[PDB]
RNA sequence: UUUUUUUACUUAUUCAAUGAAGCGGGGCUGGACUUGCGUCCAACUUCUGGAGUUAAGGUCC
């Protein structure tokens, strides 16, 4: 059995009855410039129109695509500091023992990596497959490879994640990663994975990165304007 | 290399493209200090050809001038 | 001078529904030939007491309650939005724009005639003191009455002390020299 | 319903396309007012 | 309404009757399905069709799974149209 | 395809307020008209110079 001394005090929280509650004020919070800045900065880009360069950026690989491009690419990952040192110390060893670094040392292949080099590669027709990072700035530094690629035809694929490239290549971040050739075991993964982008990413893309981004009007302003169409449709 | 293909877009200063970013980028700076420090230079191939380089010691900063 | 005379900050209890205060003291503002009225306000948001100060119209007193809202009644001393007080009805303080706190009809003796309303756009057709008919939003708050005070330049000044005595807490220029009394130097009426 | 087939449809797409982790966790402020973290001195 | 067929091709091995099943029952409702075999072995074809209850659920998990790569295999999700499904596709199923 | 007019919008710019506190769209309840169920409009405190703040409580653990 329950205290007969316990008492229910229910708060009338109406106008001017009692104090109000602390609610979620989340929505009104004063907020700090540069939080406020890319949030303006974000909602802006979304507001106007972006040219179809920009705004092909927008359309990105898949989770799936995405995690078999990763898979096939983090068997190539590049030499770390203490493999470059074992194979320089069995280098020197070779010479000290007179042979040449060719004979101990094999070719190597791994992701290759940085803007320039790649944008040469494909300028040469090696690189088989590009990787582009979706967030790049300033965007002109990758706002022309798409269309590189498709004058060199060149299958490059947008992928989320500069960073993500980044741990590819054992860096903070890589803009453009690149594979050019791959072991004969690994020979048939990136055919299939180069057929895959090639039917699932642009052949999809092919029409949407023609168009214009952006454009899109805010919560306020759309509930505005349907309120003005159905208004106009009434009467 | 890329900055070839910066160069000759940054020439085409009336295109579609590049009028769009630097309305964004004139908003961006307008919202910021009047000195602020840039974390990278937004003209890489300018700053590049003007002799900046990605070494501890080179810094870059965003200002702007009443004309 | 302590305080200005403004009214409260346009909230969710004025915009929605109404609020109580208590009128505490009616006080003489110096360099203002009306008196002034503190009330007390609760705060909605907290436990401390809010009090502001309002332009005092002719007939409020001490330990009078005041309403503050939309759903304020038509009384003296109570603010209500000008949406919801009828035509012909006198009103002081008025807002030129809702939450500007008071602009309009201030001094003593002087009022606005709320002469028509326009509820399709949102507007109200006023009367100023000076004759001239403005519109204003609909959301504009007044206090309903006459500012108290009316009649105190009926009486003469009858005494340079008394306009000095006038004037000096109004930091308004005495005496006034005539620009004919110039030199030319000085004035282009002078000479 | 109609419209809860076609809701379900969309969300096994969703699914299939992008993953599960569709939700994100954010705060409950009770004020308006941001004050600097408190940070190792 | 209106029940929607779709084929899929290039199944991989050990996607069959009761994997495709239980992965497009998460997209809807299925109805009738059957995978291609071959009788003399009992073994698939690559190959099999899925009959949802509703035409636009098939259409969502048709352009949902198109071009899915799939244990090596670039899946082949298409919808039929009612002027071209059998009236003998699902015999067996 | 370009040039004028007026005629809407908001994203540049401008003004004002606030402790950036309740904005916009829905849901619940009631009232009306309507059509035979869509709108708009309202939720909450008015005899008194008191007091109102540290969640009471319900329900799963």
């Amino acid at each position: 059995p329950k205290n007969p001394l316990l008492e229910k005090r229910p708060r009338n929280f109406g106008i001017g009855q009692d104090i109000q509650p602390k609610r979620n004020l989340s929505r009104m919070v004063k907020w700090p410039e540069y939080i406020r800045l890319q949030r303006q900065k974000k909602i802006l880009r979304m507001r106007l129109k972006v040219p179809p360069a920009i705004a092909q950026f927008q359309y990105t690989l898949d989770k799936n695509l995405a995690a078999q491009a990763f898979k096939l690419l983090n068997k190539y990952r590049p030499e770390t500091k203490q493999e470059k040192k074992e194979r320089l110390l069995r280098e020197a060893t070779a010479i000290k023992e007179g042979k040449k670094k060719e004979d101990v040392s094999k070719k190597p292949y791994t992701v290759k990596y940085g803007l320039n080099h790649v944008v040469g590669l494909i300028e040469n027709k090696k690189a088989s497959l590009v990787l582009i990072a979706n967030d790049v700035d300033p965007i002109e530094l990758v706002v022309f490879l798409p269309a590189l690629c498709r004058k060199m035809g060149i299958p490059y694929a947008i992928i989320k994640g500069k960073a993500r490239l980044g741990t590819l290549v054992h860096k903070k971040t890589a803009a453009v990663v690149a594979i050019t050739e791959v072991r004969s075991e690994d020979k048939n993964e990136l055919a299939k994975l180069i057929s895959a982008v090639k039917e699932g990413y642009l052949e999809k893309v092919e029409d949407t990165r023609k168009r214009w981004g952006g454009g899109i009007m805010g919560f306020k302003a759309q509930k505005r304007e349907e309120k003005r169409k159905k208004s106009l449709e009434t009467a | 290399g890329a900055l070839k293909y910066l160069e000759e877009l940054s020439k085409k200063k009336q295109s579609d493209v590049v009028r769009f970013l630097l309305r964004v980028r004139c908003w961006e700076y307008r919202q910021l200090n009047v000195i602020h420090r840039a974390s990278r230079p937004s003209r890489p191939d300018k700053a590049r050809r003007l002799g900046y380089k990605a070494k501890q010691g080179y810094v870059i900063y965003r200002v702007r001038v009443r004309r | 001078r302590k305080a200005p005379a403004k009214f409260r900050p346009l909230d969710y209890a004025e915009r929605h529904g109404y609020i109580r205060g208590i009128v505490k003291e009616i006080i003489h503002d110096p360099g203002r030939g009306a008196p002034l009225a503190r009330v007390v306000f609760r705060s909605p948001y907290k436990y401390k007491q809010i009090t502001e100060t309002f332009i005092a119209n002719e007939g409020m007193y001490t330990g009078q309650f005041i309403y503050a809202g939309k759903n304020a009644a038509l009384t003296v001393g109570n603010i209500l939005p000008l949406s919801s007080v009828p035509e012909g009805t006198v009103v002081s303080n008025v807002e030129e724009k809702p939450g500007d706190r008071g602009a309009l009809g201030r001094t003593s003796g002087n009022y606005v005639t709320v002469v028509g309303h326009n509820p399709d756009e949102g507007k109200t057709r006023i009367k100023l003191p000076s004759g001239a008919k403005k519109v204003v939003p609909s959301s504009s708050r007044g206090m309903i009455g006459i500012v108290a005070g009316g009649g105190r330049t009926d009486k003469p000044l009858l005494k340079a002390s008394r306009a000095k005595h006038k004037f000096a807490v109004k930091r308004n220029r005495w005496p006034k020299t005539r620009g004919v009394a110039m030199n030319p130097v000085d004035h282009p009426h002078g000479g | 319903s109609k419209a809860a087939k076609g809701a379900q449809a969309k969300k096994a797409a969703q699914a299939a396309l992008k993953g599960v982790h569709s939700h994100k966790k954010t705060k409950v402020r009770k004020s308006t007012t941001f004050h600097r973290p408190k940070t190792l001195v | 309404s209106q029940p929607g067929v779709m084929y899929i091709a290039r199944l991989p091995h050990g996607f069959y009757e009761h994997e495709l099943r239980g992965y497009f029952s998460q997209f809807g409702e299925i109805t009738r399905l059957r995978v291609v075999r071959n009788k003399k072995t009992g073994a698939s074809r690559h190959r099999a069709f899925i009959e949802f209850a509703d035409a636009e659920v098939a259409d969502i998990a048709a352009r949902t799974m198109d071009k899915y790569l799939l244990f090596g295999h670039i899946l082949t999700c298409k919808i039929v149209p009612p002027a071209q499904v059998h009236p003998d596709l699902f015999k067996g199923a």
